[PDB]
């Protein structure tokens, strides 16, 4: 007869935990800038765990930090997806 | 009616909610904490993107802690009742669980308690999503070679 | 040429950060009922992710703790799927 | 070939890969925690879930913090060439970021630090589940009636 309080909440974090997060001044933040990217190919097409794990893939893959301090060059990340959802969610009907 | 199965979120709602943008680039001084440069382009790009998925976006730039829980207490106090669900995404400095405003820390419990199943009855049972570009801690993934 | 270290790890948590995990002596945890239930019934015909969120709604829908303490009496309890993951995973090929 | 996608997993390398069952029921008096009474319940319906998924199930019971990190330590140091994945199940006492073993505390991150992507190189690329029966604090949820 009832529900958790805290169900139903997605926590999409660009980060692990403990973790930095990486922002380019000129593109935003590589975790936005995947993010849109992902909602704007497969909004209508995936369920958005699918689209967040694609989301995870591209900023995994496709970014790496450049840096002349040796202490945060060649760097990566990876995004943490937190779900406490209880069904699948389409953004579309 | 036929066989009926709920494994979706109801999204035909005649509105699928609220996207609030919180972009925190401008920090108070006394803080020490940098600007967020290219920080805009992010707001620009979830504007445009929530849009198009028929999101009623709002966008907010360089709010206090104190702005920060007024504005999702405020939020969390409308009618949600015609909306299928809710988004918020962050945009600032931050640390493990915390989100900054341009003059101090908020905890992100503290912002999403306000939407708690019992304290935010138009959203009961409806997805709540969180999206939070802030760091959480100060650690650097070196990786591996593939 | 690089991938994040944390990458590739999925953490599915019995409960969401900060709270207490229910068990029952007889039937077992929660969780762990549930988990397993829904990977017997559903590992060869759906994807992880959408696995575990069946596991989130059978945990919060179906379980409420009775005890004589009022402290911990008609408690309620969310999974949390945690995931680093990259692409979608099933257990069938 | 024809177009190749790779949205998931391979999944069909020779073996499905490990399925690590800590099963701790009895902690040491000293340390005044209860025993977790049906937990055998948990370990043996896991054995049987993941058995029948074809993973490699290796039970553990009543293991102390140092046995704990030995076991996590020499299976990451294991061959998993020929595995596609791996899989940690851990039924204990806990708290926010900690297993209990039956003497003592484990950081989880020193549990899965072991098979990070440059430390555990036949995993790397493959999927690491990480399925943690423990409390993560002691907050109790009240729920909402719907
Ligand atoms: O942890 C941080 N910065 C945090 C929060 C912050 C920014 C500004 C003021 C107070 C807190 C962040 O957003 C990234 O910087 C320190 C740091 C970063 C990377 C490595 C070592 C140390
Ligand atoms: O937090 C706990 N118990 C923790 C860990 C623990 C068990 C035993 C010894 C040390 C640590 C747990 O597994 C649940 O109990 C206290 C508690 C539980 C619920 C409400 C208030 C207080």
């Amino acid at each position: 007869h009832k529900i958790p309080v805290e169900a139903d909440f997605l926590y999409a974090y660009s980060t692990a935990p403990g973790y930095y997060s990486w922002r380019n001044s000129k593109d935003g933040s590589w975790f936005i800038q995947s993010l849109c990217a992902m909602l704007k190919q497969y909004a209508d097409k995936l369920e958005f765990m699918h689209i967040l794990t694609r989301v995870n893939r591209k900023v995994a893959t496709e970014f790496e930090s450049f840096s002349f301090d040796a202490t945060f060059h060649a760097k990566k990340q990876i995004p943490c997806i937190v779900s406490m959802l209880t069904k699948e969610l389409y953004f579309y009907h | 009616s036929g066989i009926s199965l709920d494994n979706s979120y109801k999204m035909d709602y005649p509105e699928m909610g609220l996207c609030i943008i919180i972009n925190n680039k401008n920090f108070h001084k006394s803080t020490g904490m940098t600007s967020r440069s290219g920080t805009d382009v992010d707001a620009a790009n979830l504007r445009e993107t929530f849009r198009n998925l028929k999101y009623e976006v709002r966008n907010k730039n360089d709010l206090t802690r104190e702005e920060i829980v007024e504005l999702m207490r405020d939020v969390s106090k409308e009618d949600h009742s015609k909306r299928s669900s809710f988004v918020c995404v962050l945009l600032s400095h931050g640390e493990e669980g915390i989100i900054f405003g341009t003059n101090g820390p908020v905890d992100l419990k503290k912002i999403t308690n306000f939407f708690r199943g019992d304290r935010c009855r138009s959203l009961t049972g409806k997805p709540k999503l969180f999206i939070i570009q802030a760091c959480r801690g100060t650690e650097l993934d070196c990786g591996i070679e593939t």
